[PDB]
């Protein structure tokens, strides 16, 4: 049964989830598009990092643990976002509430193939479970405590972290679908699918060191290998 | 360490 | 609660789990130490086959499905075998109950350290969990019923599937730990870490490519790019 | 088709 203690921390994950960016639009409309879509990164990121600091135990990880810990999960955590975001309608992906974007406009921001149909296609699996904020929440917390990140020193304290989450999202779902005992382990399944879009992403980020196309610092900083 | 050469990502997380 | 149905298709499974290869002695006996680990791959590769034809719902799938899922699933069951083998110890692998072999018998084998470490992380890790016959049975049917697997056609049966092999590890494992609710999703992370194996594995064999070390018929087959 | 690329696992399942 969901504990007072559970149902107090999600909810202030919820509430916790709760700007000059390079406008859509030639190399000049290609560089644009591009940017635009380094710049929407950019912004991710930098939500990712403001909500990891507000999990329960995050800032009592050393600050070395806290970025092996963003640094490998911003991607699936960017990944599941964009799910959240997905329209089944139109097939596309709202950023910010006004940027919609197709499979064709990720090409022309300069996305491969073999990176764009796996995101479309893991949005639109997600889209079927239906998940609410609650949830999406746990399962962002679920995965910036994988205590199997490269780097990580403390892997007992961050597995004992992760743990909790699973734990709260368990009794939470228990009450969210009393009729279906498959929902939970259904969420769960879905990291598994991330980590294989977090290799399909680092073969898309090698592929731009091909093109010489640059990522901007930031990007640079957690994807480039150097 | 991944502190020095996460220079950006260390500096969101101190503000 | 384990139904009837349940119970039956577990020992099923469990009663379907229960030789020439090259001895493990220059470059001769380099040659000779990776032709004995890509031998006992393919013991390993036979027996996977053997298994998943016994897997109830597995024959009902196109032969082509069949093919996909066991293509990308070979190397995450290895490493099950391989986890399910480890000797905490001595921190060695016993392959075929008898070849004990270490991080530095690898390395031997001609397998690069990138990938020796995780093997043997990922072992210490299922160790802890203490997994028994039908848990290792139960697990391995799940990560070959993956509709995320590339050029899988009915991902919807595939799905259902996995759902039947879950349901039964979940009813399984509330009667093997039944004081702790947390075994059963512990149990379930442990295929996304073997995910992020799976992708360490194809660089391992990129860079086979490029040392000019050629791998038998049946592992070029399932893990080469052609 | 990916059973004409796999002759051999292909054959492991047909017996
Ligand atoms: C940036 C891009 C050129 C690329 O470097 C890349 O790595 N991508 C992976 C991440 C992906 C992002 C796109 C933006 N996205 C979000 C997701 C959600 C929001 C949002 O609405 N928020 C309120 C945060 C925003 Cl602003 C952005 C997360 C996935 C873009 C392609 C490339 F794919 F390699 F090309
Ligand atoms: C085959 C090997 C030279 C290699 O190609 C490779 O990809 N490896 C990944 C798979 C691994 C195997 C080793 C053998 N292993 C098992 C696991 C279990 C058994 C067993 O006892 N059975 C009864 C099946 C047996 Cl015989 C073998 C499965 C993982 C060996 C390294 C390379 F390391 F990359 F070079």
């Amino acid at each position: 049964q969901l504990s007072p203690e559970q149902l107090g921390m999600i909810e202030k994950l919820v509430a916790a989830q709760q700007l000059r960016v390079t406008p859509w639009p030639s190399r000049e409309a290609r560089q644009q598009r591009f940017a635009h879509f380094t710049e929407l990164a950019i912004v991710s990121v930098q939500e990712i990092v403001d909500f990891a600091k507000q999990l329960p135990g995050f800032l009592q990880l050393s600050r070395e643990d806290q970025i092996a810990l963003l640094k490998t999960s911003a991607i699936e955590v960017m990944l599941l976002e964009t799910s959240r975001r997905y329209n089944p309608g139109s097939e596309s992906i709202t950023f910010l509430k006004d940027f919609s974007y197709n499979r064709e406009d990720f090409a022309k921001a300069g996305l491969q193939v073999e990176f764009i149909n796996p995101i479309f296609e893991f949005s639109r699996a997600m889209n079927e479970l239906q998940l609410n904020d609650a949830e999406f929440a746990l399962l962002i917390a679920i995965s910036i405590f994988s205590a199997d990140r490269p780097n990580v020193q403390d892997q007992l304290q961050v597995e004992r972290l992760q743990h909790t989450y699973v734990e709260a999202l368990h009794a939470y779902v228990s009450i969210h679908h009393p009729h279906d005992r498959l929902m939970f382990p259904r969420m769960l399944m879905k990291l598994v699918s991330l980590r294989t879009l977090s290799s399909v992403h680092s073969e898309q980020v090698f592929a731009l060191r091909l093109q010489d196309k640059k990522l901007p610092p930031l990007l640079s900083e957690i994807w480039d290998v150097h | 360490s991944l502190t020095e050469r996460h220079k950006i990502l260390h500096r969101l997380l101190q503000e």
